[PDB]
């Protein structure tokens, strides 16, 4: 994905190209079986990338956490879509709008979505202590 | 199996053969396994042997993975089967060299005899075919001899000896006066 | 092969370090015989 | 009680000074045999190995040619760790036993690494316990 | 363990011995209550080492996602084991076999395991939605 990250998927490639790369990126890095006397320079900006990245990373790769997934590379929330947002089914979707071209087509829906889903985490809660309230 | 054989006083060539064509550890080891001739990472260790003195190998070949071993001035004593050990298997020459002369040393006349001597090394069960310049096909075995020996038999005779599927050629040099 | 890259490391060191006035080195081009 | 010969490093005793190295014969502490005693005799005394110049490489076969060399007062010490040998074996030999000899640096470097086994780490373990899932 | 990482338990320390040491450098880390011109380079290099340990920490720490545990120390999965696997009980299991040379008596289910637990996750996913067909 043209860095350390994005790494679940090829650009172009639809999305069920990238969702499956996933888990192969996965069994792909799982088993594991001149110098200038300025390079310094070189190495030191090479740094901060990758610090950033696993920062970034967690940054919301943490903040899946209000999301309930954090951590992980794959979520599955529980809200009632609107079909006003992308009306498409599976196989459209999947191997077509090769996704750089599939979330323009939702560009506003972007923080409504983190709303519903916040919203049902917090609705988990409540759930949660209503069931509690007896034993 | 792959035999060599030589003619007491000339060189021969004995192979190796290697997968890796890398330089990769050989030893040249006779029969009961002295050490001959040796790969030793980029060096050669002339065992100690009979042919301390004699054998050796194209150098540069080595870096392909292709040994050779040579015996130089062959005498019927460096006739021994050898072996090549590269990396898990033990190519083996075997090398049954001799050599030949005749009787007779400067002088000879006409009407008179000469008879042959071939030095085989033991084991051997050659057989001399030999030749003429007046196309006397000598046929027979080791001590080849002829009653008629005349002017018109100047010139070399074209010995050779049969051991084991292969010959090579053979002098016999002829001069009157 | 941890001693064969000190190996290495070192067969690199070695002539960068040492400096052979006219080196000989043998070569063939695979022509069968 | 054999010392064969041929390329002089695998015999001699080669090692690197002034960038070259000193080459005699077979002739020295190379000899004595053993049955109960050693075989040789009873500061700095004596011993004759005298340097070249066009030598051999122990990295790729092919020659080289070294410059010659410093007028003189040179001194090299050192702490012998070991000794390299294989057997001048065979089968003509009967009831005497010679060793004899080595010039592969893939050991002359591993009378010191017999130890270090570069290892990964696999930090991921399997076991066995009785956890299984809910249904 | 040797490392930042590996810190789950110490070498020859069989099995339950390490399991426990987990909880321990819990414990032992919950509570918290000469520089030359060019040890710059040293700085340097030593910086990669605890980066790549956090990488690689979560590089799979993370795809124990698809494990179903990513981010913690302690999985216990959710499938049958194949006594032809190991066929050993936690006595010996865990007083024996420091792991290094456990694992091996293993070296090849490696990655049947991984099968069989991503299956198992799979499976989850499959239950979650048939007990969903209804309500
Ligand atoms: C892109 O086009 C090629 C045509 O060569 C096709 O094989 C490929 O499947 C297309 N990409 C996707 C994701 O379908
Ligand atoms: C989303 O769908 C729910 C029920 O399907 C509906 O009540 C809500 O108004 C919808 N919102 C939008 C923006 O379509
Ligand atoms: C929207 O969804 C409805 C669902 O019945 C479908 O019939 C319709 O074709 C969709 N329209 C668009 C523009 O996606
Ligand atoms: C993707 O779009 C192309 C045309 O734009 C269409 O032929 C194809 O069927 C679409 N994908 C699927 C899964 O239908
Ligand atoms: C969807 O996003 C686009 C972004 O340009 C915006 O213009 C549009 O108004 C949004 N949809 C609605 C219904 O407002
Ligand atoms: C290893 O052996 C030592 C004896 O020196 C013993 O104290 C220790 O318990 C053994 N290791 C384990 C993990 O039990
Ligand atoms: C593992 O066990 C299951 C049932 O316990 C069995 O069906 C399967 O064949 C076994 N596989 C191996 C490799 O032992
Ligand atoms: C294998 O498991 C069976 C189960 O009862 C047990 O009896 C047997 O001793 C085990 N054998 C080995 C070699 O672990
Ligand atoms: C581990 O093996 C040793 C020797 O085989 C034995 O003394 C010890 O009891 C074993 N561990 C257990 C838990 O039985
Ligand atoms: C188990 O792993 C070893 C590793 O050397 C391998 O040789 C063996 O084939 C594996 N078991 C089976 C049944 O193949």
């Amino acid at each position: 994905g043209a860095v350390f990250l994005g790494f679940l998927g090829v650009a172009g490639s639809t999305m069920g190209a990238a969702s499956m790369t996933l888990t192969v990126q996965a069994r792909q890095l799982l088993s594991g079986i001149q110098h200038l006397l300025q390079l310094t320079v070189w190495g030191i900006k090479q740094l901060q990338t990758r610090v950033l990245a696993i920062e970034r990373y967690l940054k919301d790769q943490q903040l899946l956490g209000i999301w309930g997934c954090s951590g992980k590379l794959i979520c599955c929330t529980a809200v009632p879509w609107n079909s006003s947002w992308s009306n498409k089914s599976q196989k459209e979707i999947w191997d077509n709008m090769t996704w750089m071209q599939w979330d323009k087509e939702i560009s506003n829906y972007t923080n409504t979505i983190y709303k519903l889903l916040e919203d049902s985490q917090n609705q988990q809660e409540s759930n949660e202590k209503d069931l509690l309230a007896l034993d | 199996k792959k035999v060599v054989l030589g003619k007491k006083g000339d060189t021969v060539e004995l192979t190796c053969t290697a997968s890796q064509k890398k330089s990769i550890q050989f030893h040249w080891k006779n029969s009961n396994q002295i050490k001959i001739l040796g790969n030793q990472g980029s060096f050669l260790t002339k065992g100690p042997s009979k042919l301390n003195d004699r054998a050796d190998s194209r150098r540069s070949l080595w870096d392909q993975g292709n040994f050779p071993l040579i015996i130089k001035n062959l005498k019927i004593e460096d006739s021994d089967t050898y072996i090549c050990e590269v990396e898990d298997q033990k190519e083996e020459v075997q090398l049954l060299v001799f050599g030949l002369t005749a009787n007779s040393d400067t002088h000879l006349l006409q009407g008179q005899s000469l008879t042959l001597t071939l030095e085989s090394p033991p084991g051997s069960s050659p057989s001399v075919q030999c030749r003429s310049p007046r196309g006397k096909n000598i046929q027979g075995g080791k001590t080849l001899s002829v009653s008629q020996l005349e002017l018109q038999d100047s010139g070399t005779w074209t010995c050779t000896v049969l051991q084991n599927q292969k010959k090579v050629e053979f002098k016999i040099d002829i001069v009157v006066l | 092969e941890m001693v064969n890259q000190m190996h290495e490391d070192v067969i690199s060191l070695w002539d960068q370090s040492l400096k052979p006035c006219v080196k000989l080195t043998p070569l063939c081009v695979t022509l069968e015989c | 009680t054999s010392s064969s010969g041929g390329d002089l490093e695998i015999t001699t005793h080669s090692f690197t000074c002034r960038g070259e190295f000193f080459y005699c014969n077979t002739s020295g502490l190379f000899n004595s045999t053993y049955m109960p005693n050693g075989t040789y005799l009873h500061s700095s005394i004596t011993i004759p190995c005298r340097i070249k110049q066009i030598i051999n490489m122990w990295q790729e076969v092919g020659r080289a040619m070294y410059a010659p060399p410093i007028e003189g007062n040179i001194t090299c010490k050192s702490n012998i760790t070991g000794l390299l040998l294989v057997r001048d074996g065979g089968t003509e030999s009967n009831n005497t036993e010679t060793n004899n000899g080595g010039g592969d640096m893939r050991d002359n470097w591993r009378s010191e690494l017999y130890k270090y086994k570069v290892v990964e780490i696999k930090p991921l373990g399997v076991a066995p316990t009785a956890c299984k899932r809910r249904v």
